[PDB]
Order: C-alpha cells, then structure tokens, then sequence
C-alpha cells in the first residue's frame, strides 16, 4: 500500500497535471469497500435516496437528464461511519497534492453525494459539472460495484478530455478511484445502466473560485 | 444552450467543509 504523500505527489500530481483523469484502483481493499457498500445499501433500503438534481432546474424534469437518486452525506451520521472514513482518506489525498494541482488552492469540498442508478438503462446525459465558475475544480469519486460487467450492465463513464485523440472509458468497478477536472476541459456522460451503479462522488474547490461564486449566490446573480 | 441546466446540483452555501 502507497503512503498517502508518494501516491500524491508521485501519481495523482502528475496524471491530473498531464491528462486531466487520474484512476486509483483498489483505493481501500475488499473488507472496506464492502462495508462503505453495505452503508450505502442501507441508505438506499431505507428510502433516503430522492432525485438528482441540477445547477438550474427549468422546464425540463430533472430526469431526463440525470436518471439517478442521491443523498449527501458529511461522514459523521450513524451508520455512515465507513463512508466517512472514505472522505477522509480522500481529503488527506487532496491535502498531500495541494498547492501542486494546476493553480488551484483547495480550501474545501462538497459532502458526499452517494448516488445510485437503479438499472433500468438510467444514466446521465453529456454535462460538465462545472461548466459556469461554482468553484469545483477536481471531481473525486469512488465506485462500489461488486461483480459489475460492464459489457452487459453498461454504467460506463465516458469522459472526454479536452485536446486528447481518445475518449476515457471508466468501469464504475468496484473499489476504483477517479479524479478529473470539473470544469469544461472533461465534458463527460454516463451510460445506460441495466444494473443497480453505485459511486460516492465529492468535489473539492478552489478558494479564488469558490468565494466569488458565493458573492455571486449571495448578491443574487 | 446554458450548460448549468445538465450540471450537477450542490449546496451553494452552508454546506461546504473545510479541509
Ligand atoms: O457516477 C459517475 O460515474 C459519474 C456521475 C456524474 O457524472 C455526476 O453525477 O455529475
Ligand atoms: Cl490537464
Ligand atoms: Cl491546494
Ligand atoms: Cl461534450
Ligand atoms: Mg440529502
Ligand atoms: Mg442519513
Ligand atoms: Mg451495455
Ligand atoms: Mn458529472
């Protein structure tokens, strides 16, 4: 297992610097992935989950867009314990490579999104998840899909950077880490899922950012 | 097309953690 400063600056660093798309896998091992699984499992059993939303609800419903079903969560509630010991291994990565990831200066993240595609060939459209200047500037999630076949279950993310000659595929496979940059450098989808797709997703921000967008929401712009 | 109309929702203040 890589200490938290040599998988930073050694590999997180380098690949978000150069490609944008940065994947860790087997991020916590087998008996951890399985238990942030059956926390998330029991969130979903117990009817906590309500529909993705968007930046800017119109007339569309938020399901033609996003066929997915959330809960947010800080790490700290009972029966979340596990989920919470993820975020901050997640945050204790973050911390390692900041000052090092483009110009950025992460001060802070969202909760965790915990989200969940009940098959059905539900997915989410082509987006970018910061298209507009909110202050997300590195999108972090963890897949937690035991047994996923992707070529009969779909749920692929499909990113597509910015300049590059080639698409990423990413398998929501369980245990797999994936960093990318929010903005609009990694416009991205996620295929139809014909299996239940589980992933725990934060955005971290950069402090320039993430204080003007507060201006703007504060001043109502 | 505005784009914050396919983009993901979060909490725009009272939510954020700090590392
Ligand atoms: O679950 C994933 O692979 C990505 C989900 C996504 O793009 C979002 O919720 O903004
Ligand atoms: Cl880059
Ligand atoms: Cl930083
Ligand atoms: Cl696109
Ligand atoms: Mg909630
Ligand atoms: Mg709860
Ligand atoms: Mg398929
Ligand atoms: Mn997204």
């Amino acid at each position: 297992p890589l200490p938290a400063l040599k998988l930073a600056l050694e590999y997180i660093v380098p690949c978000m610097n150069k490609h944008g798309i940065c994947v860790v896998d087997d991020f916590l091992g087998k008996e951890t992935g399985q238990q942030i699984g059956d926390e998330v499992r029991a969130l979903h059993d117990t009817g906590k989950f309500t529909d993705g939303q968007l930046v800017s609800q119109k007339s569309d419903s938020s399901k033609d867009i996003r066929g997915d079903k959330i809960t947010w969560i800080e790490g700290k509630e009972p029966g979340c314990e596990t989920i919470g010991l993820l975020m901050s291994s997640m945050d204790d990565l973050i911390r390692h490579c900041n000052g090092k990831l483009g110009s950025y200066k992460i001060n802070g993240r969202t909760k965790a999104m915990v989200a969940c595609y009940p098959g059905n060939g539900t997915g989410y459209v082509r987006h970018v998840d910061n298209p507009n200047g909110d202050g997300r500037c590195v999108t972090c999630i963890y897949y937690l899909n035991k047994d996923w076949d992707a070529k009969v279950s779909g749920g692929i993310l499909r990113i597509f950077p910015e300049g590059k000659a080639q698409f990423a595929d990413i398998e929501p496979k369980f245990d797999r880490l994936l960093f990318f940059w929010s903005d609009r450098r990694n416009p991205h989808e996620v295929q139809p899922a014909y299996a239940t797709r589980y992933a725990i997703t934060v955005w971290y921000f950069d402090a320039d950012e993430r204080a003007r967008a507060k201006v703007k929401y504060l001043t109502g712009e | 097309l505005d784009l914050e109309t396919l983009a993901p929702y979060i909490p725009m203040d009272g939510e954020d953690f700090q590392l």
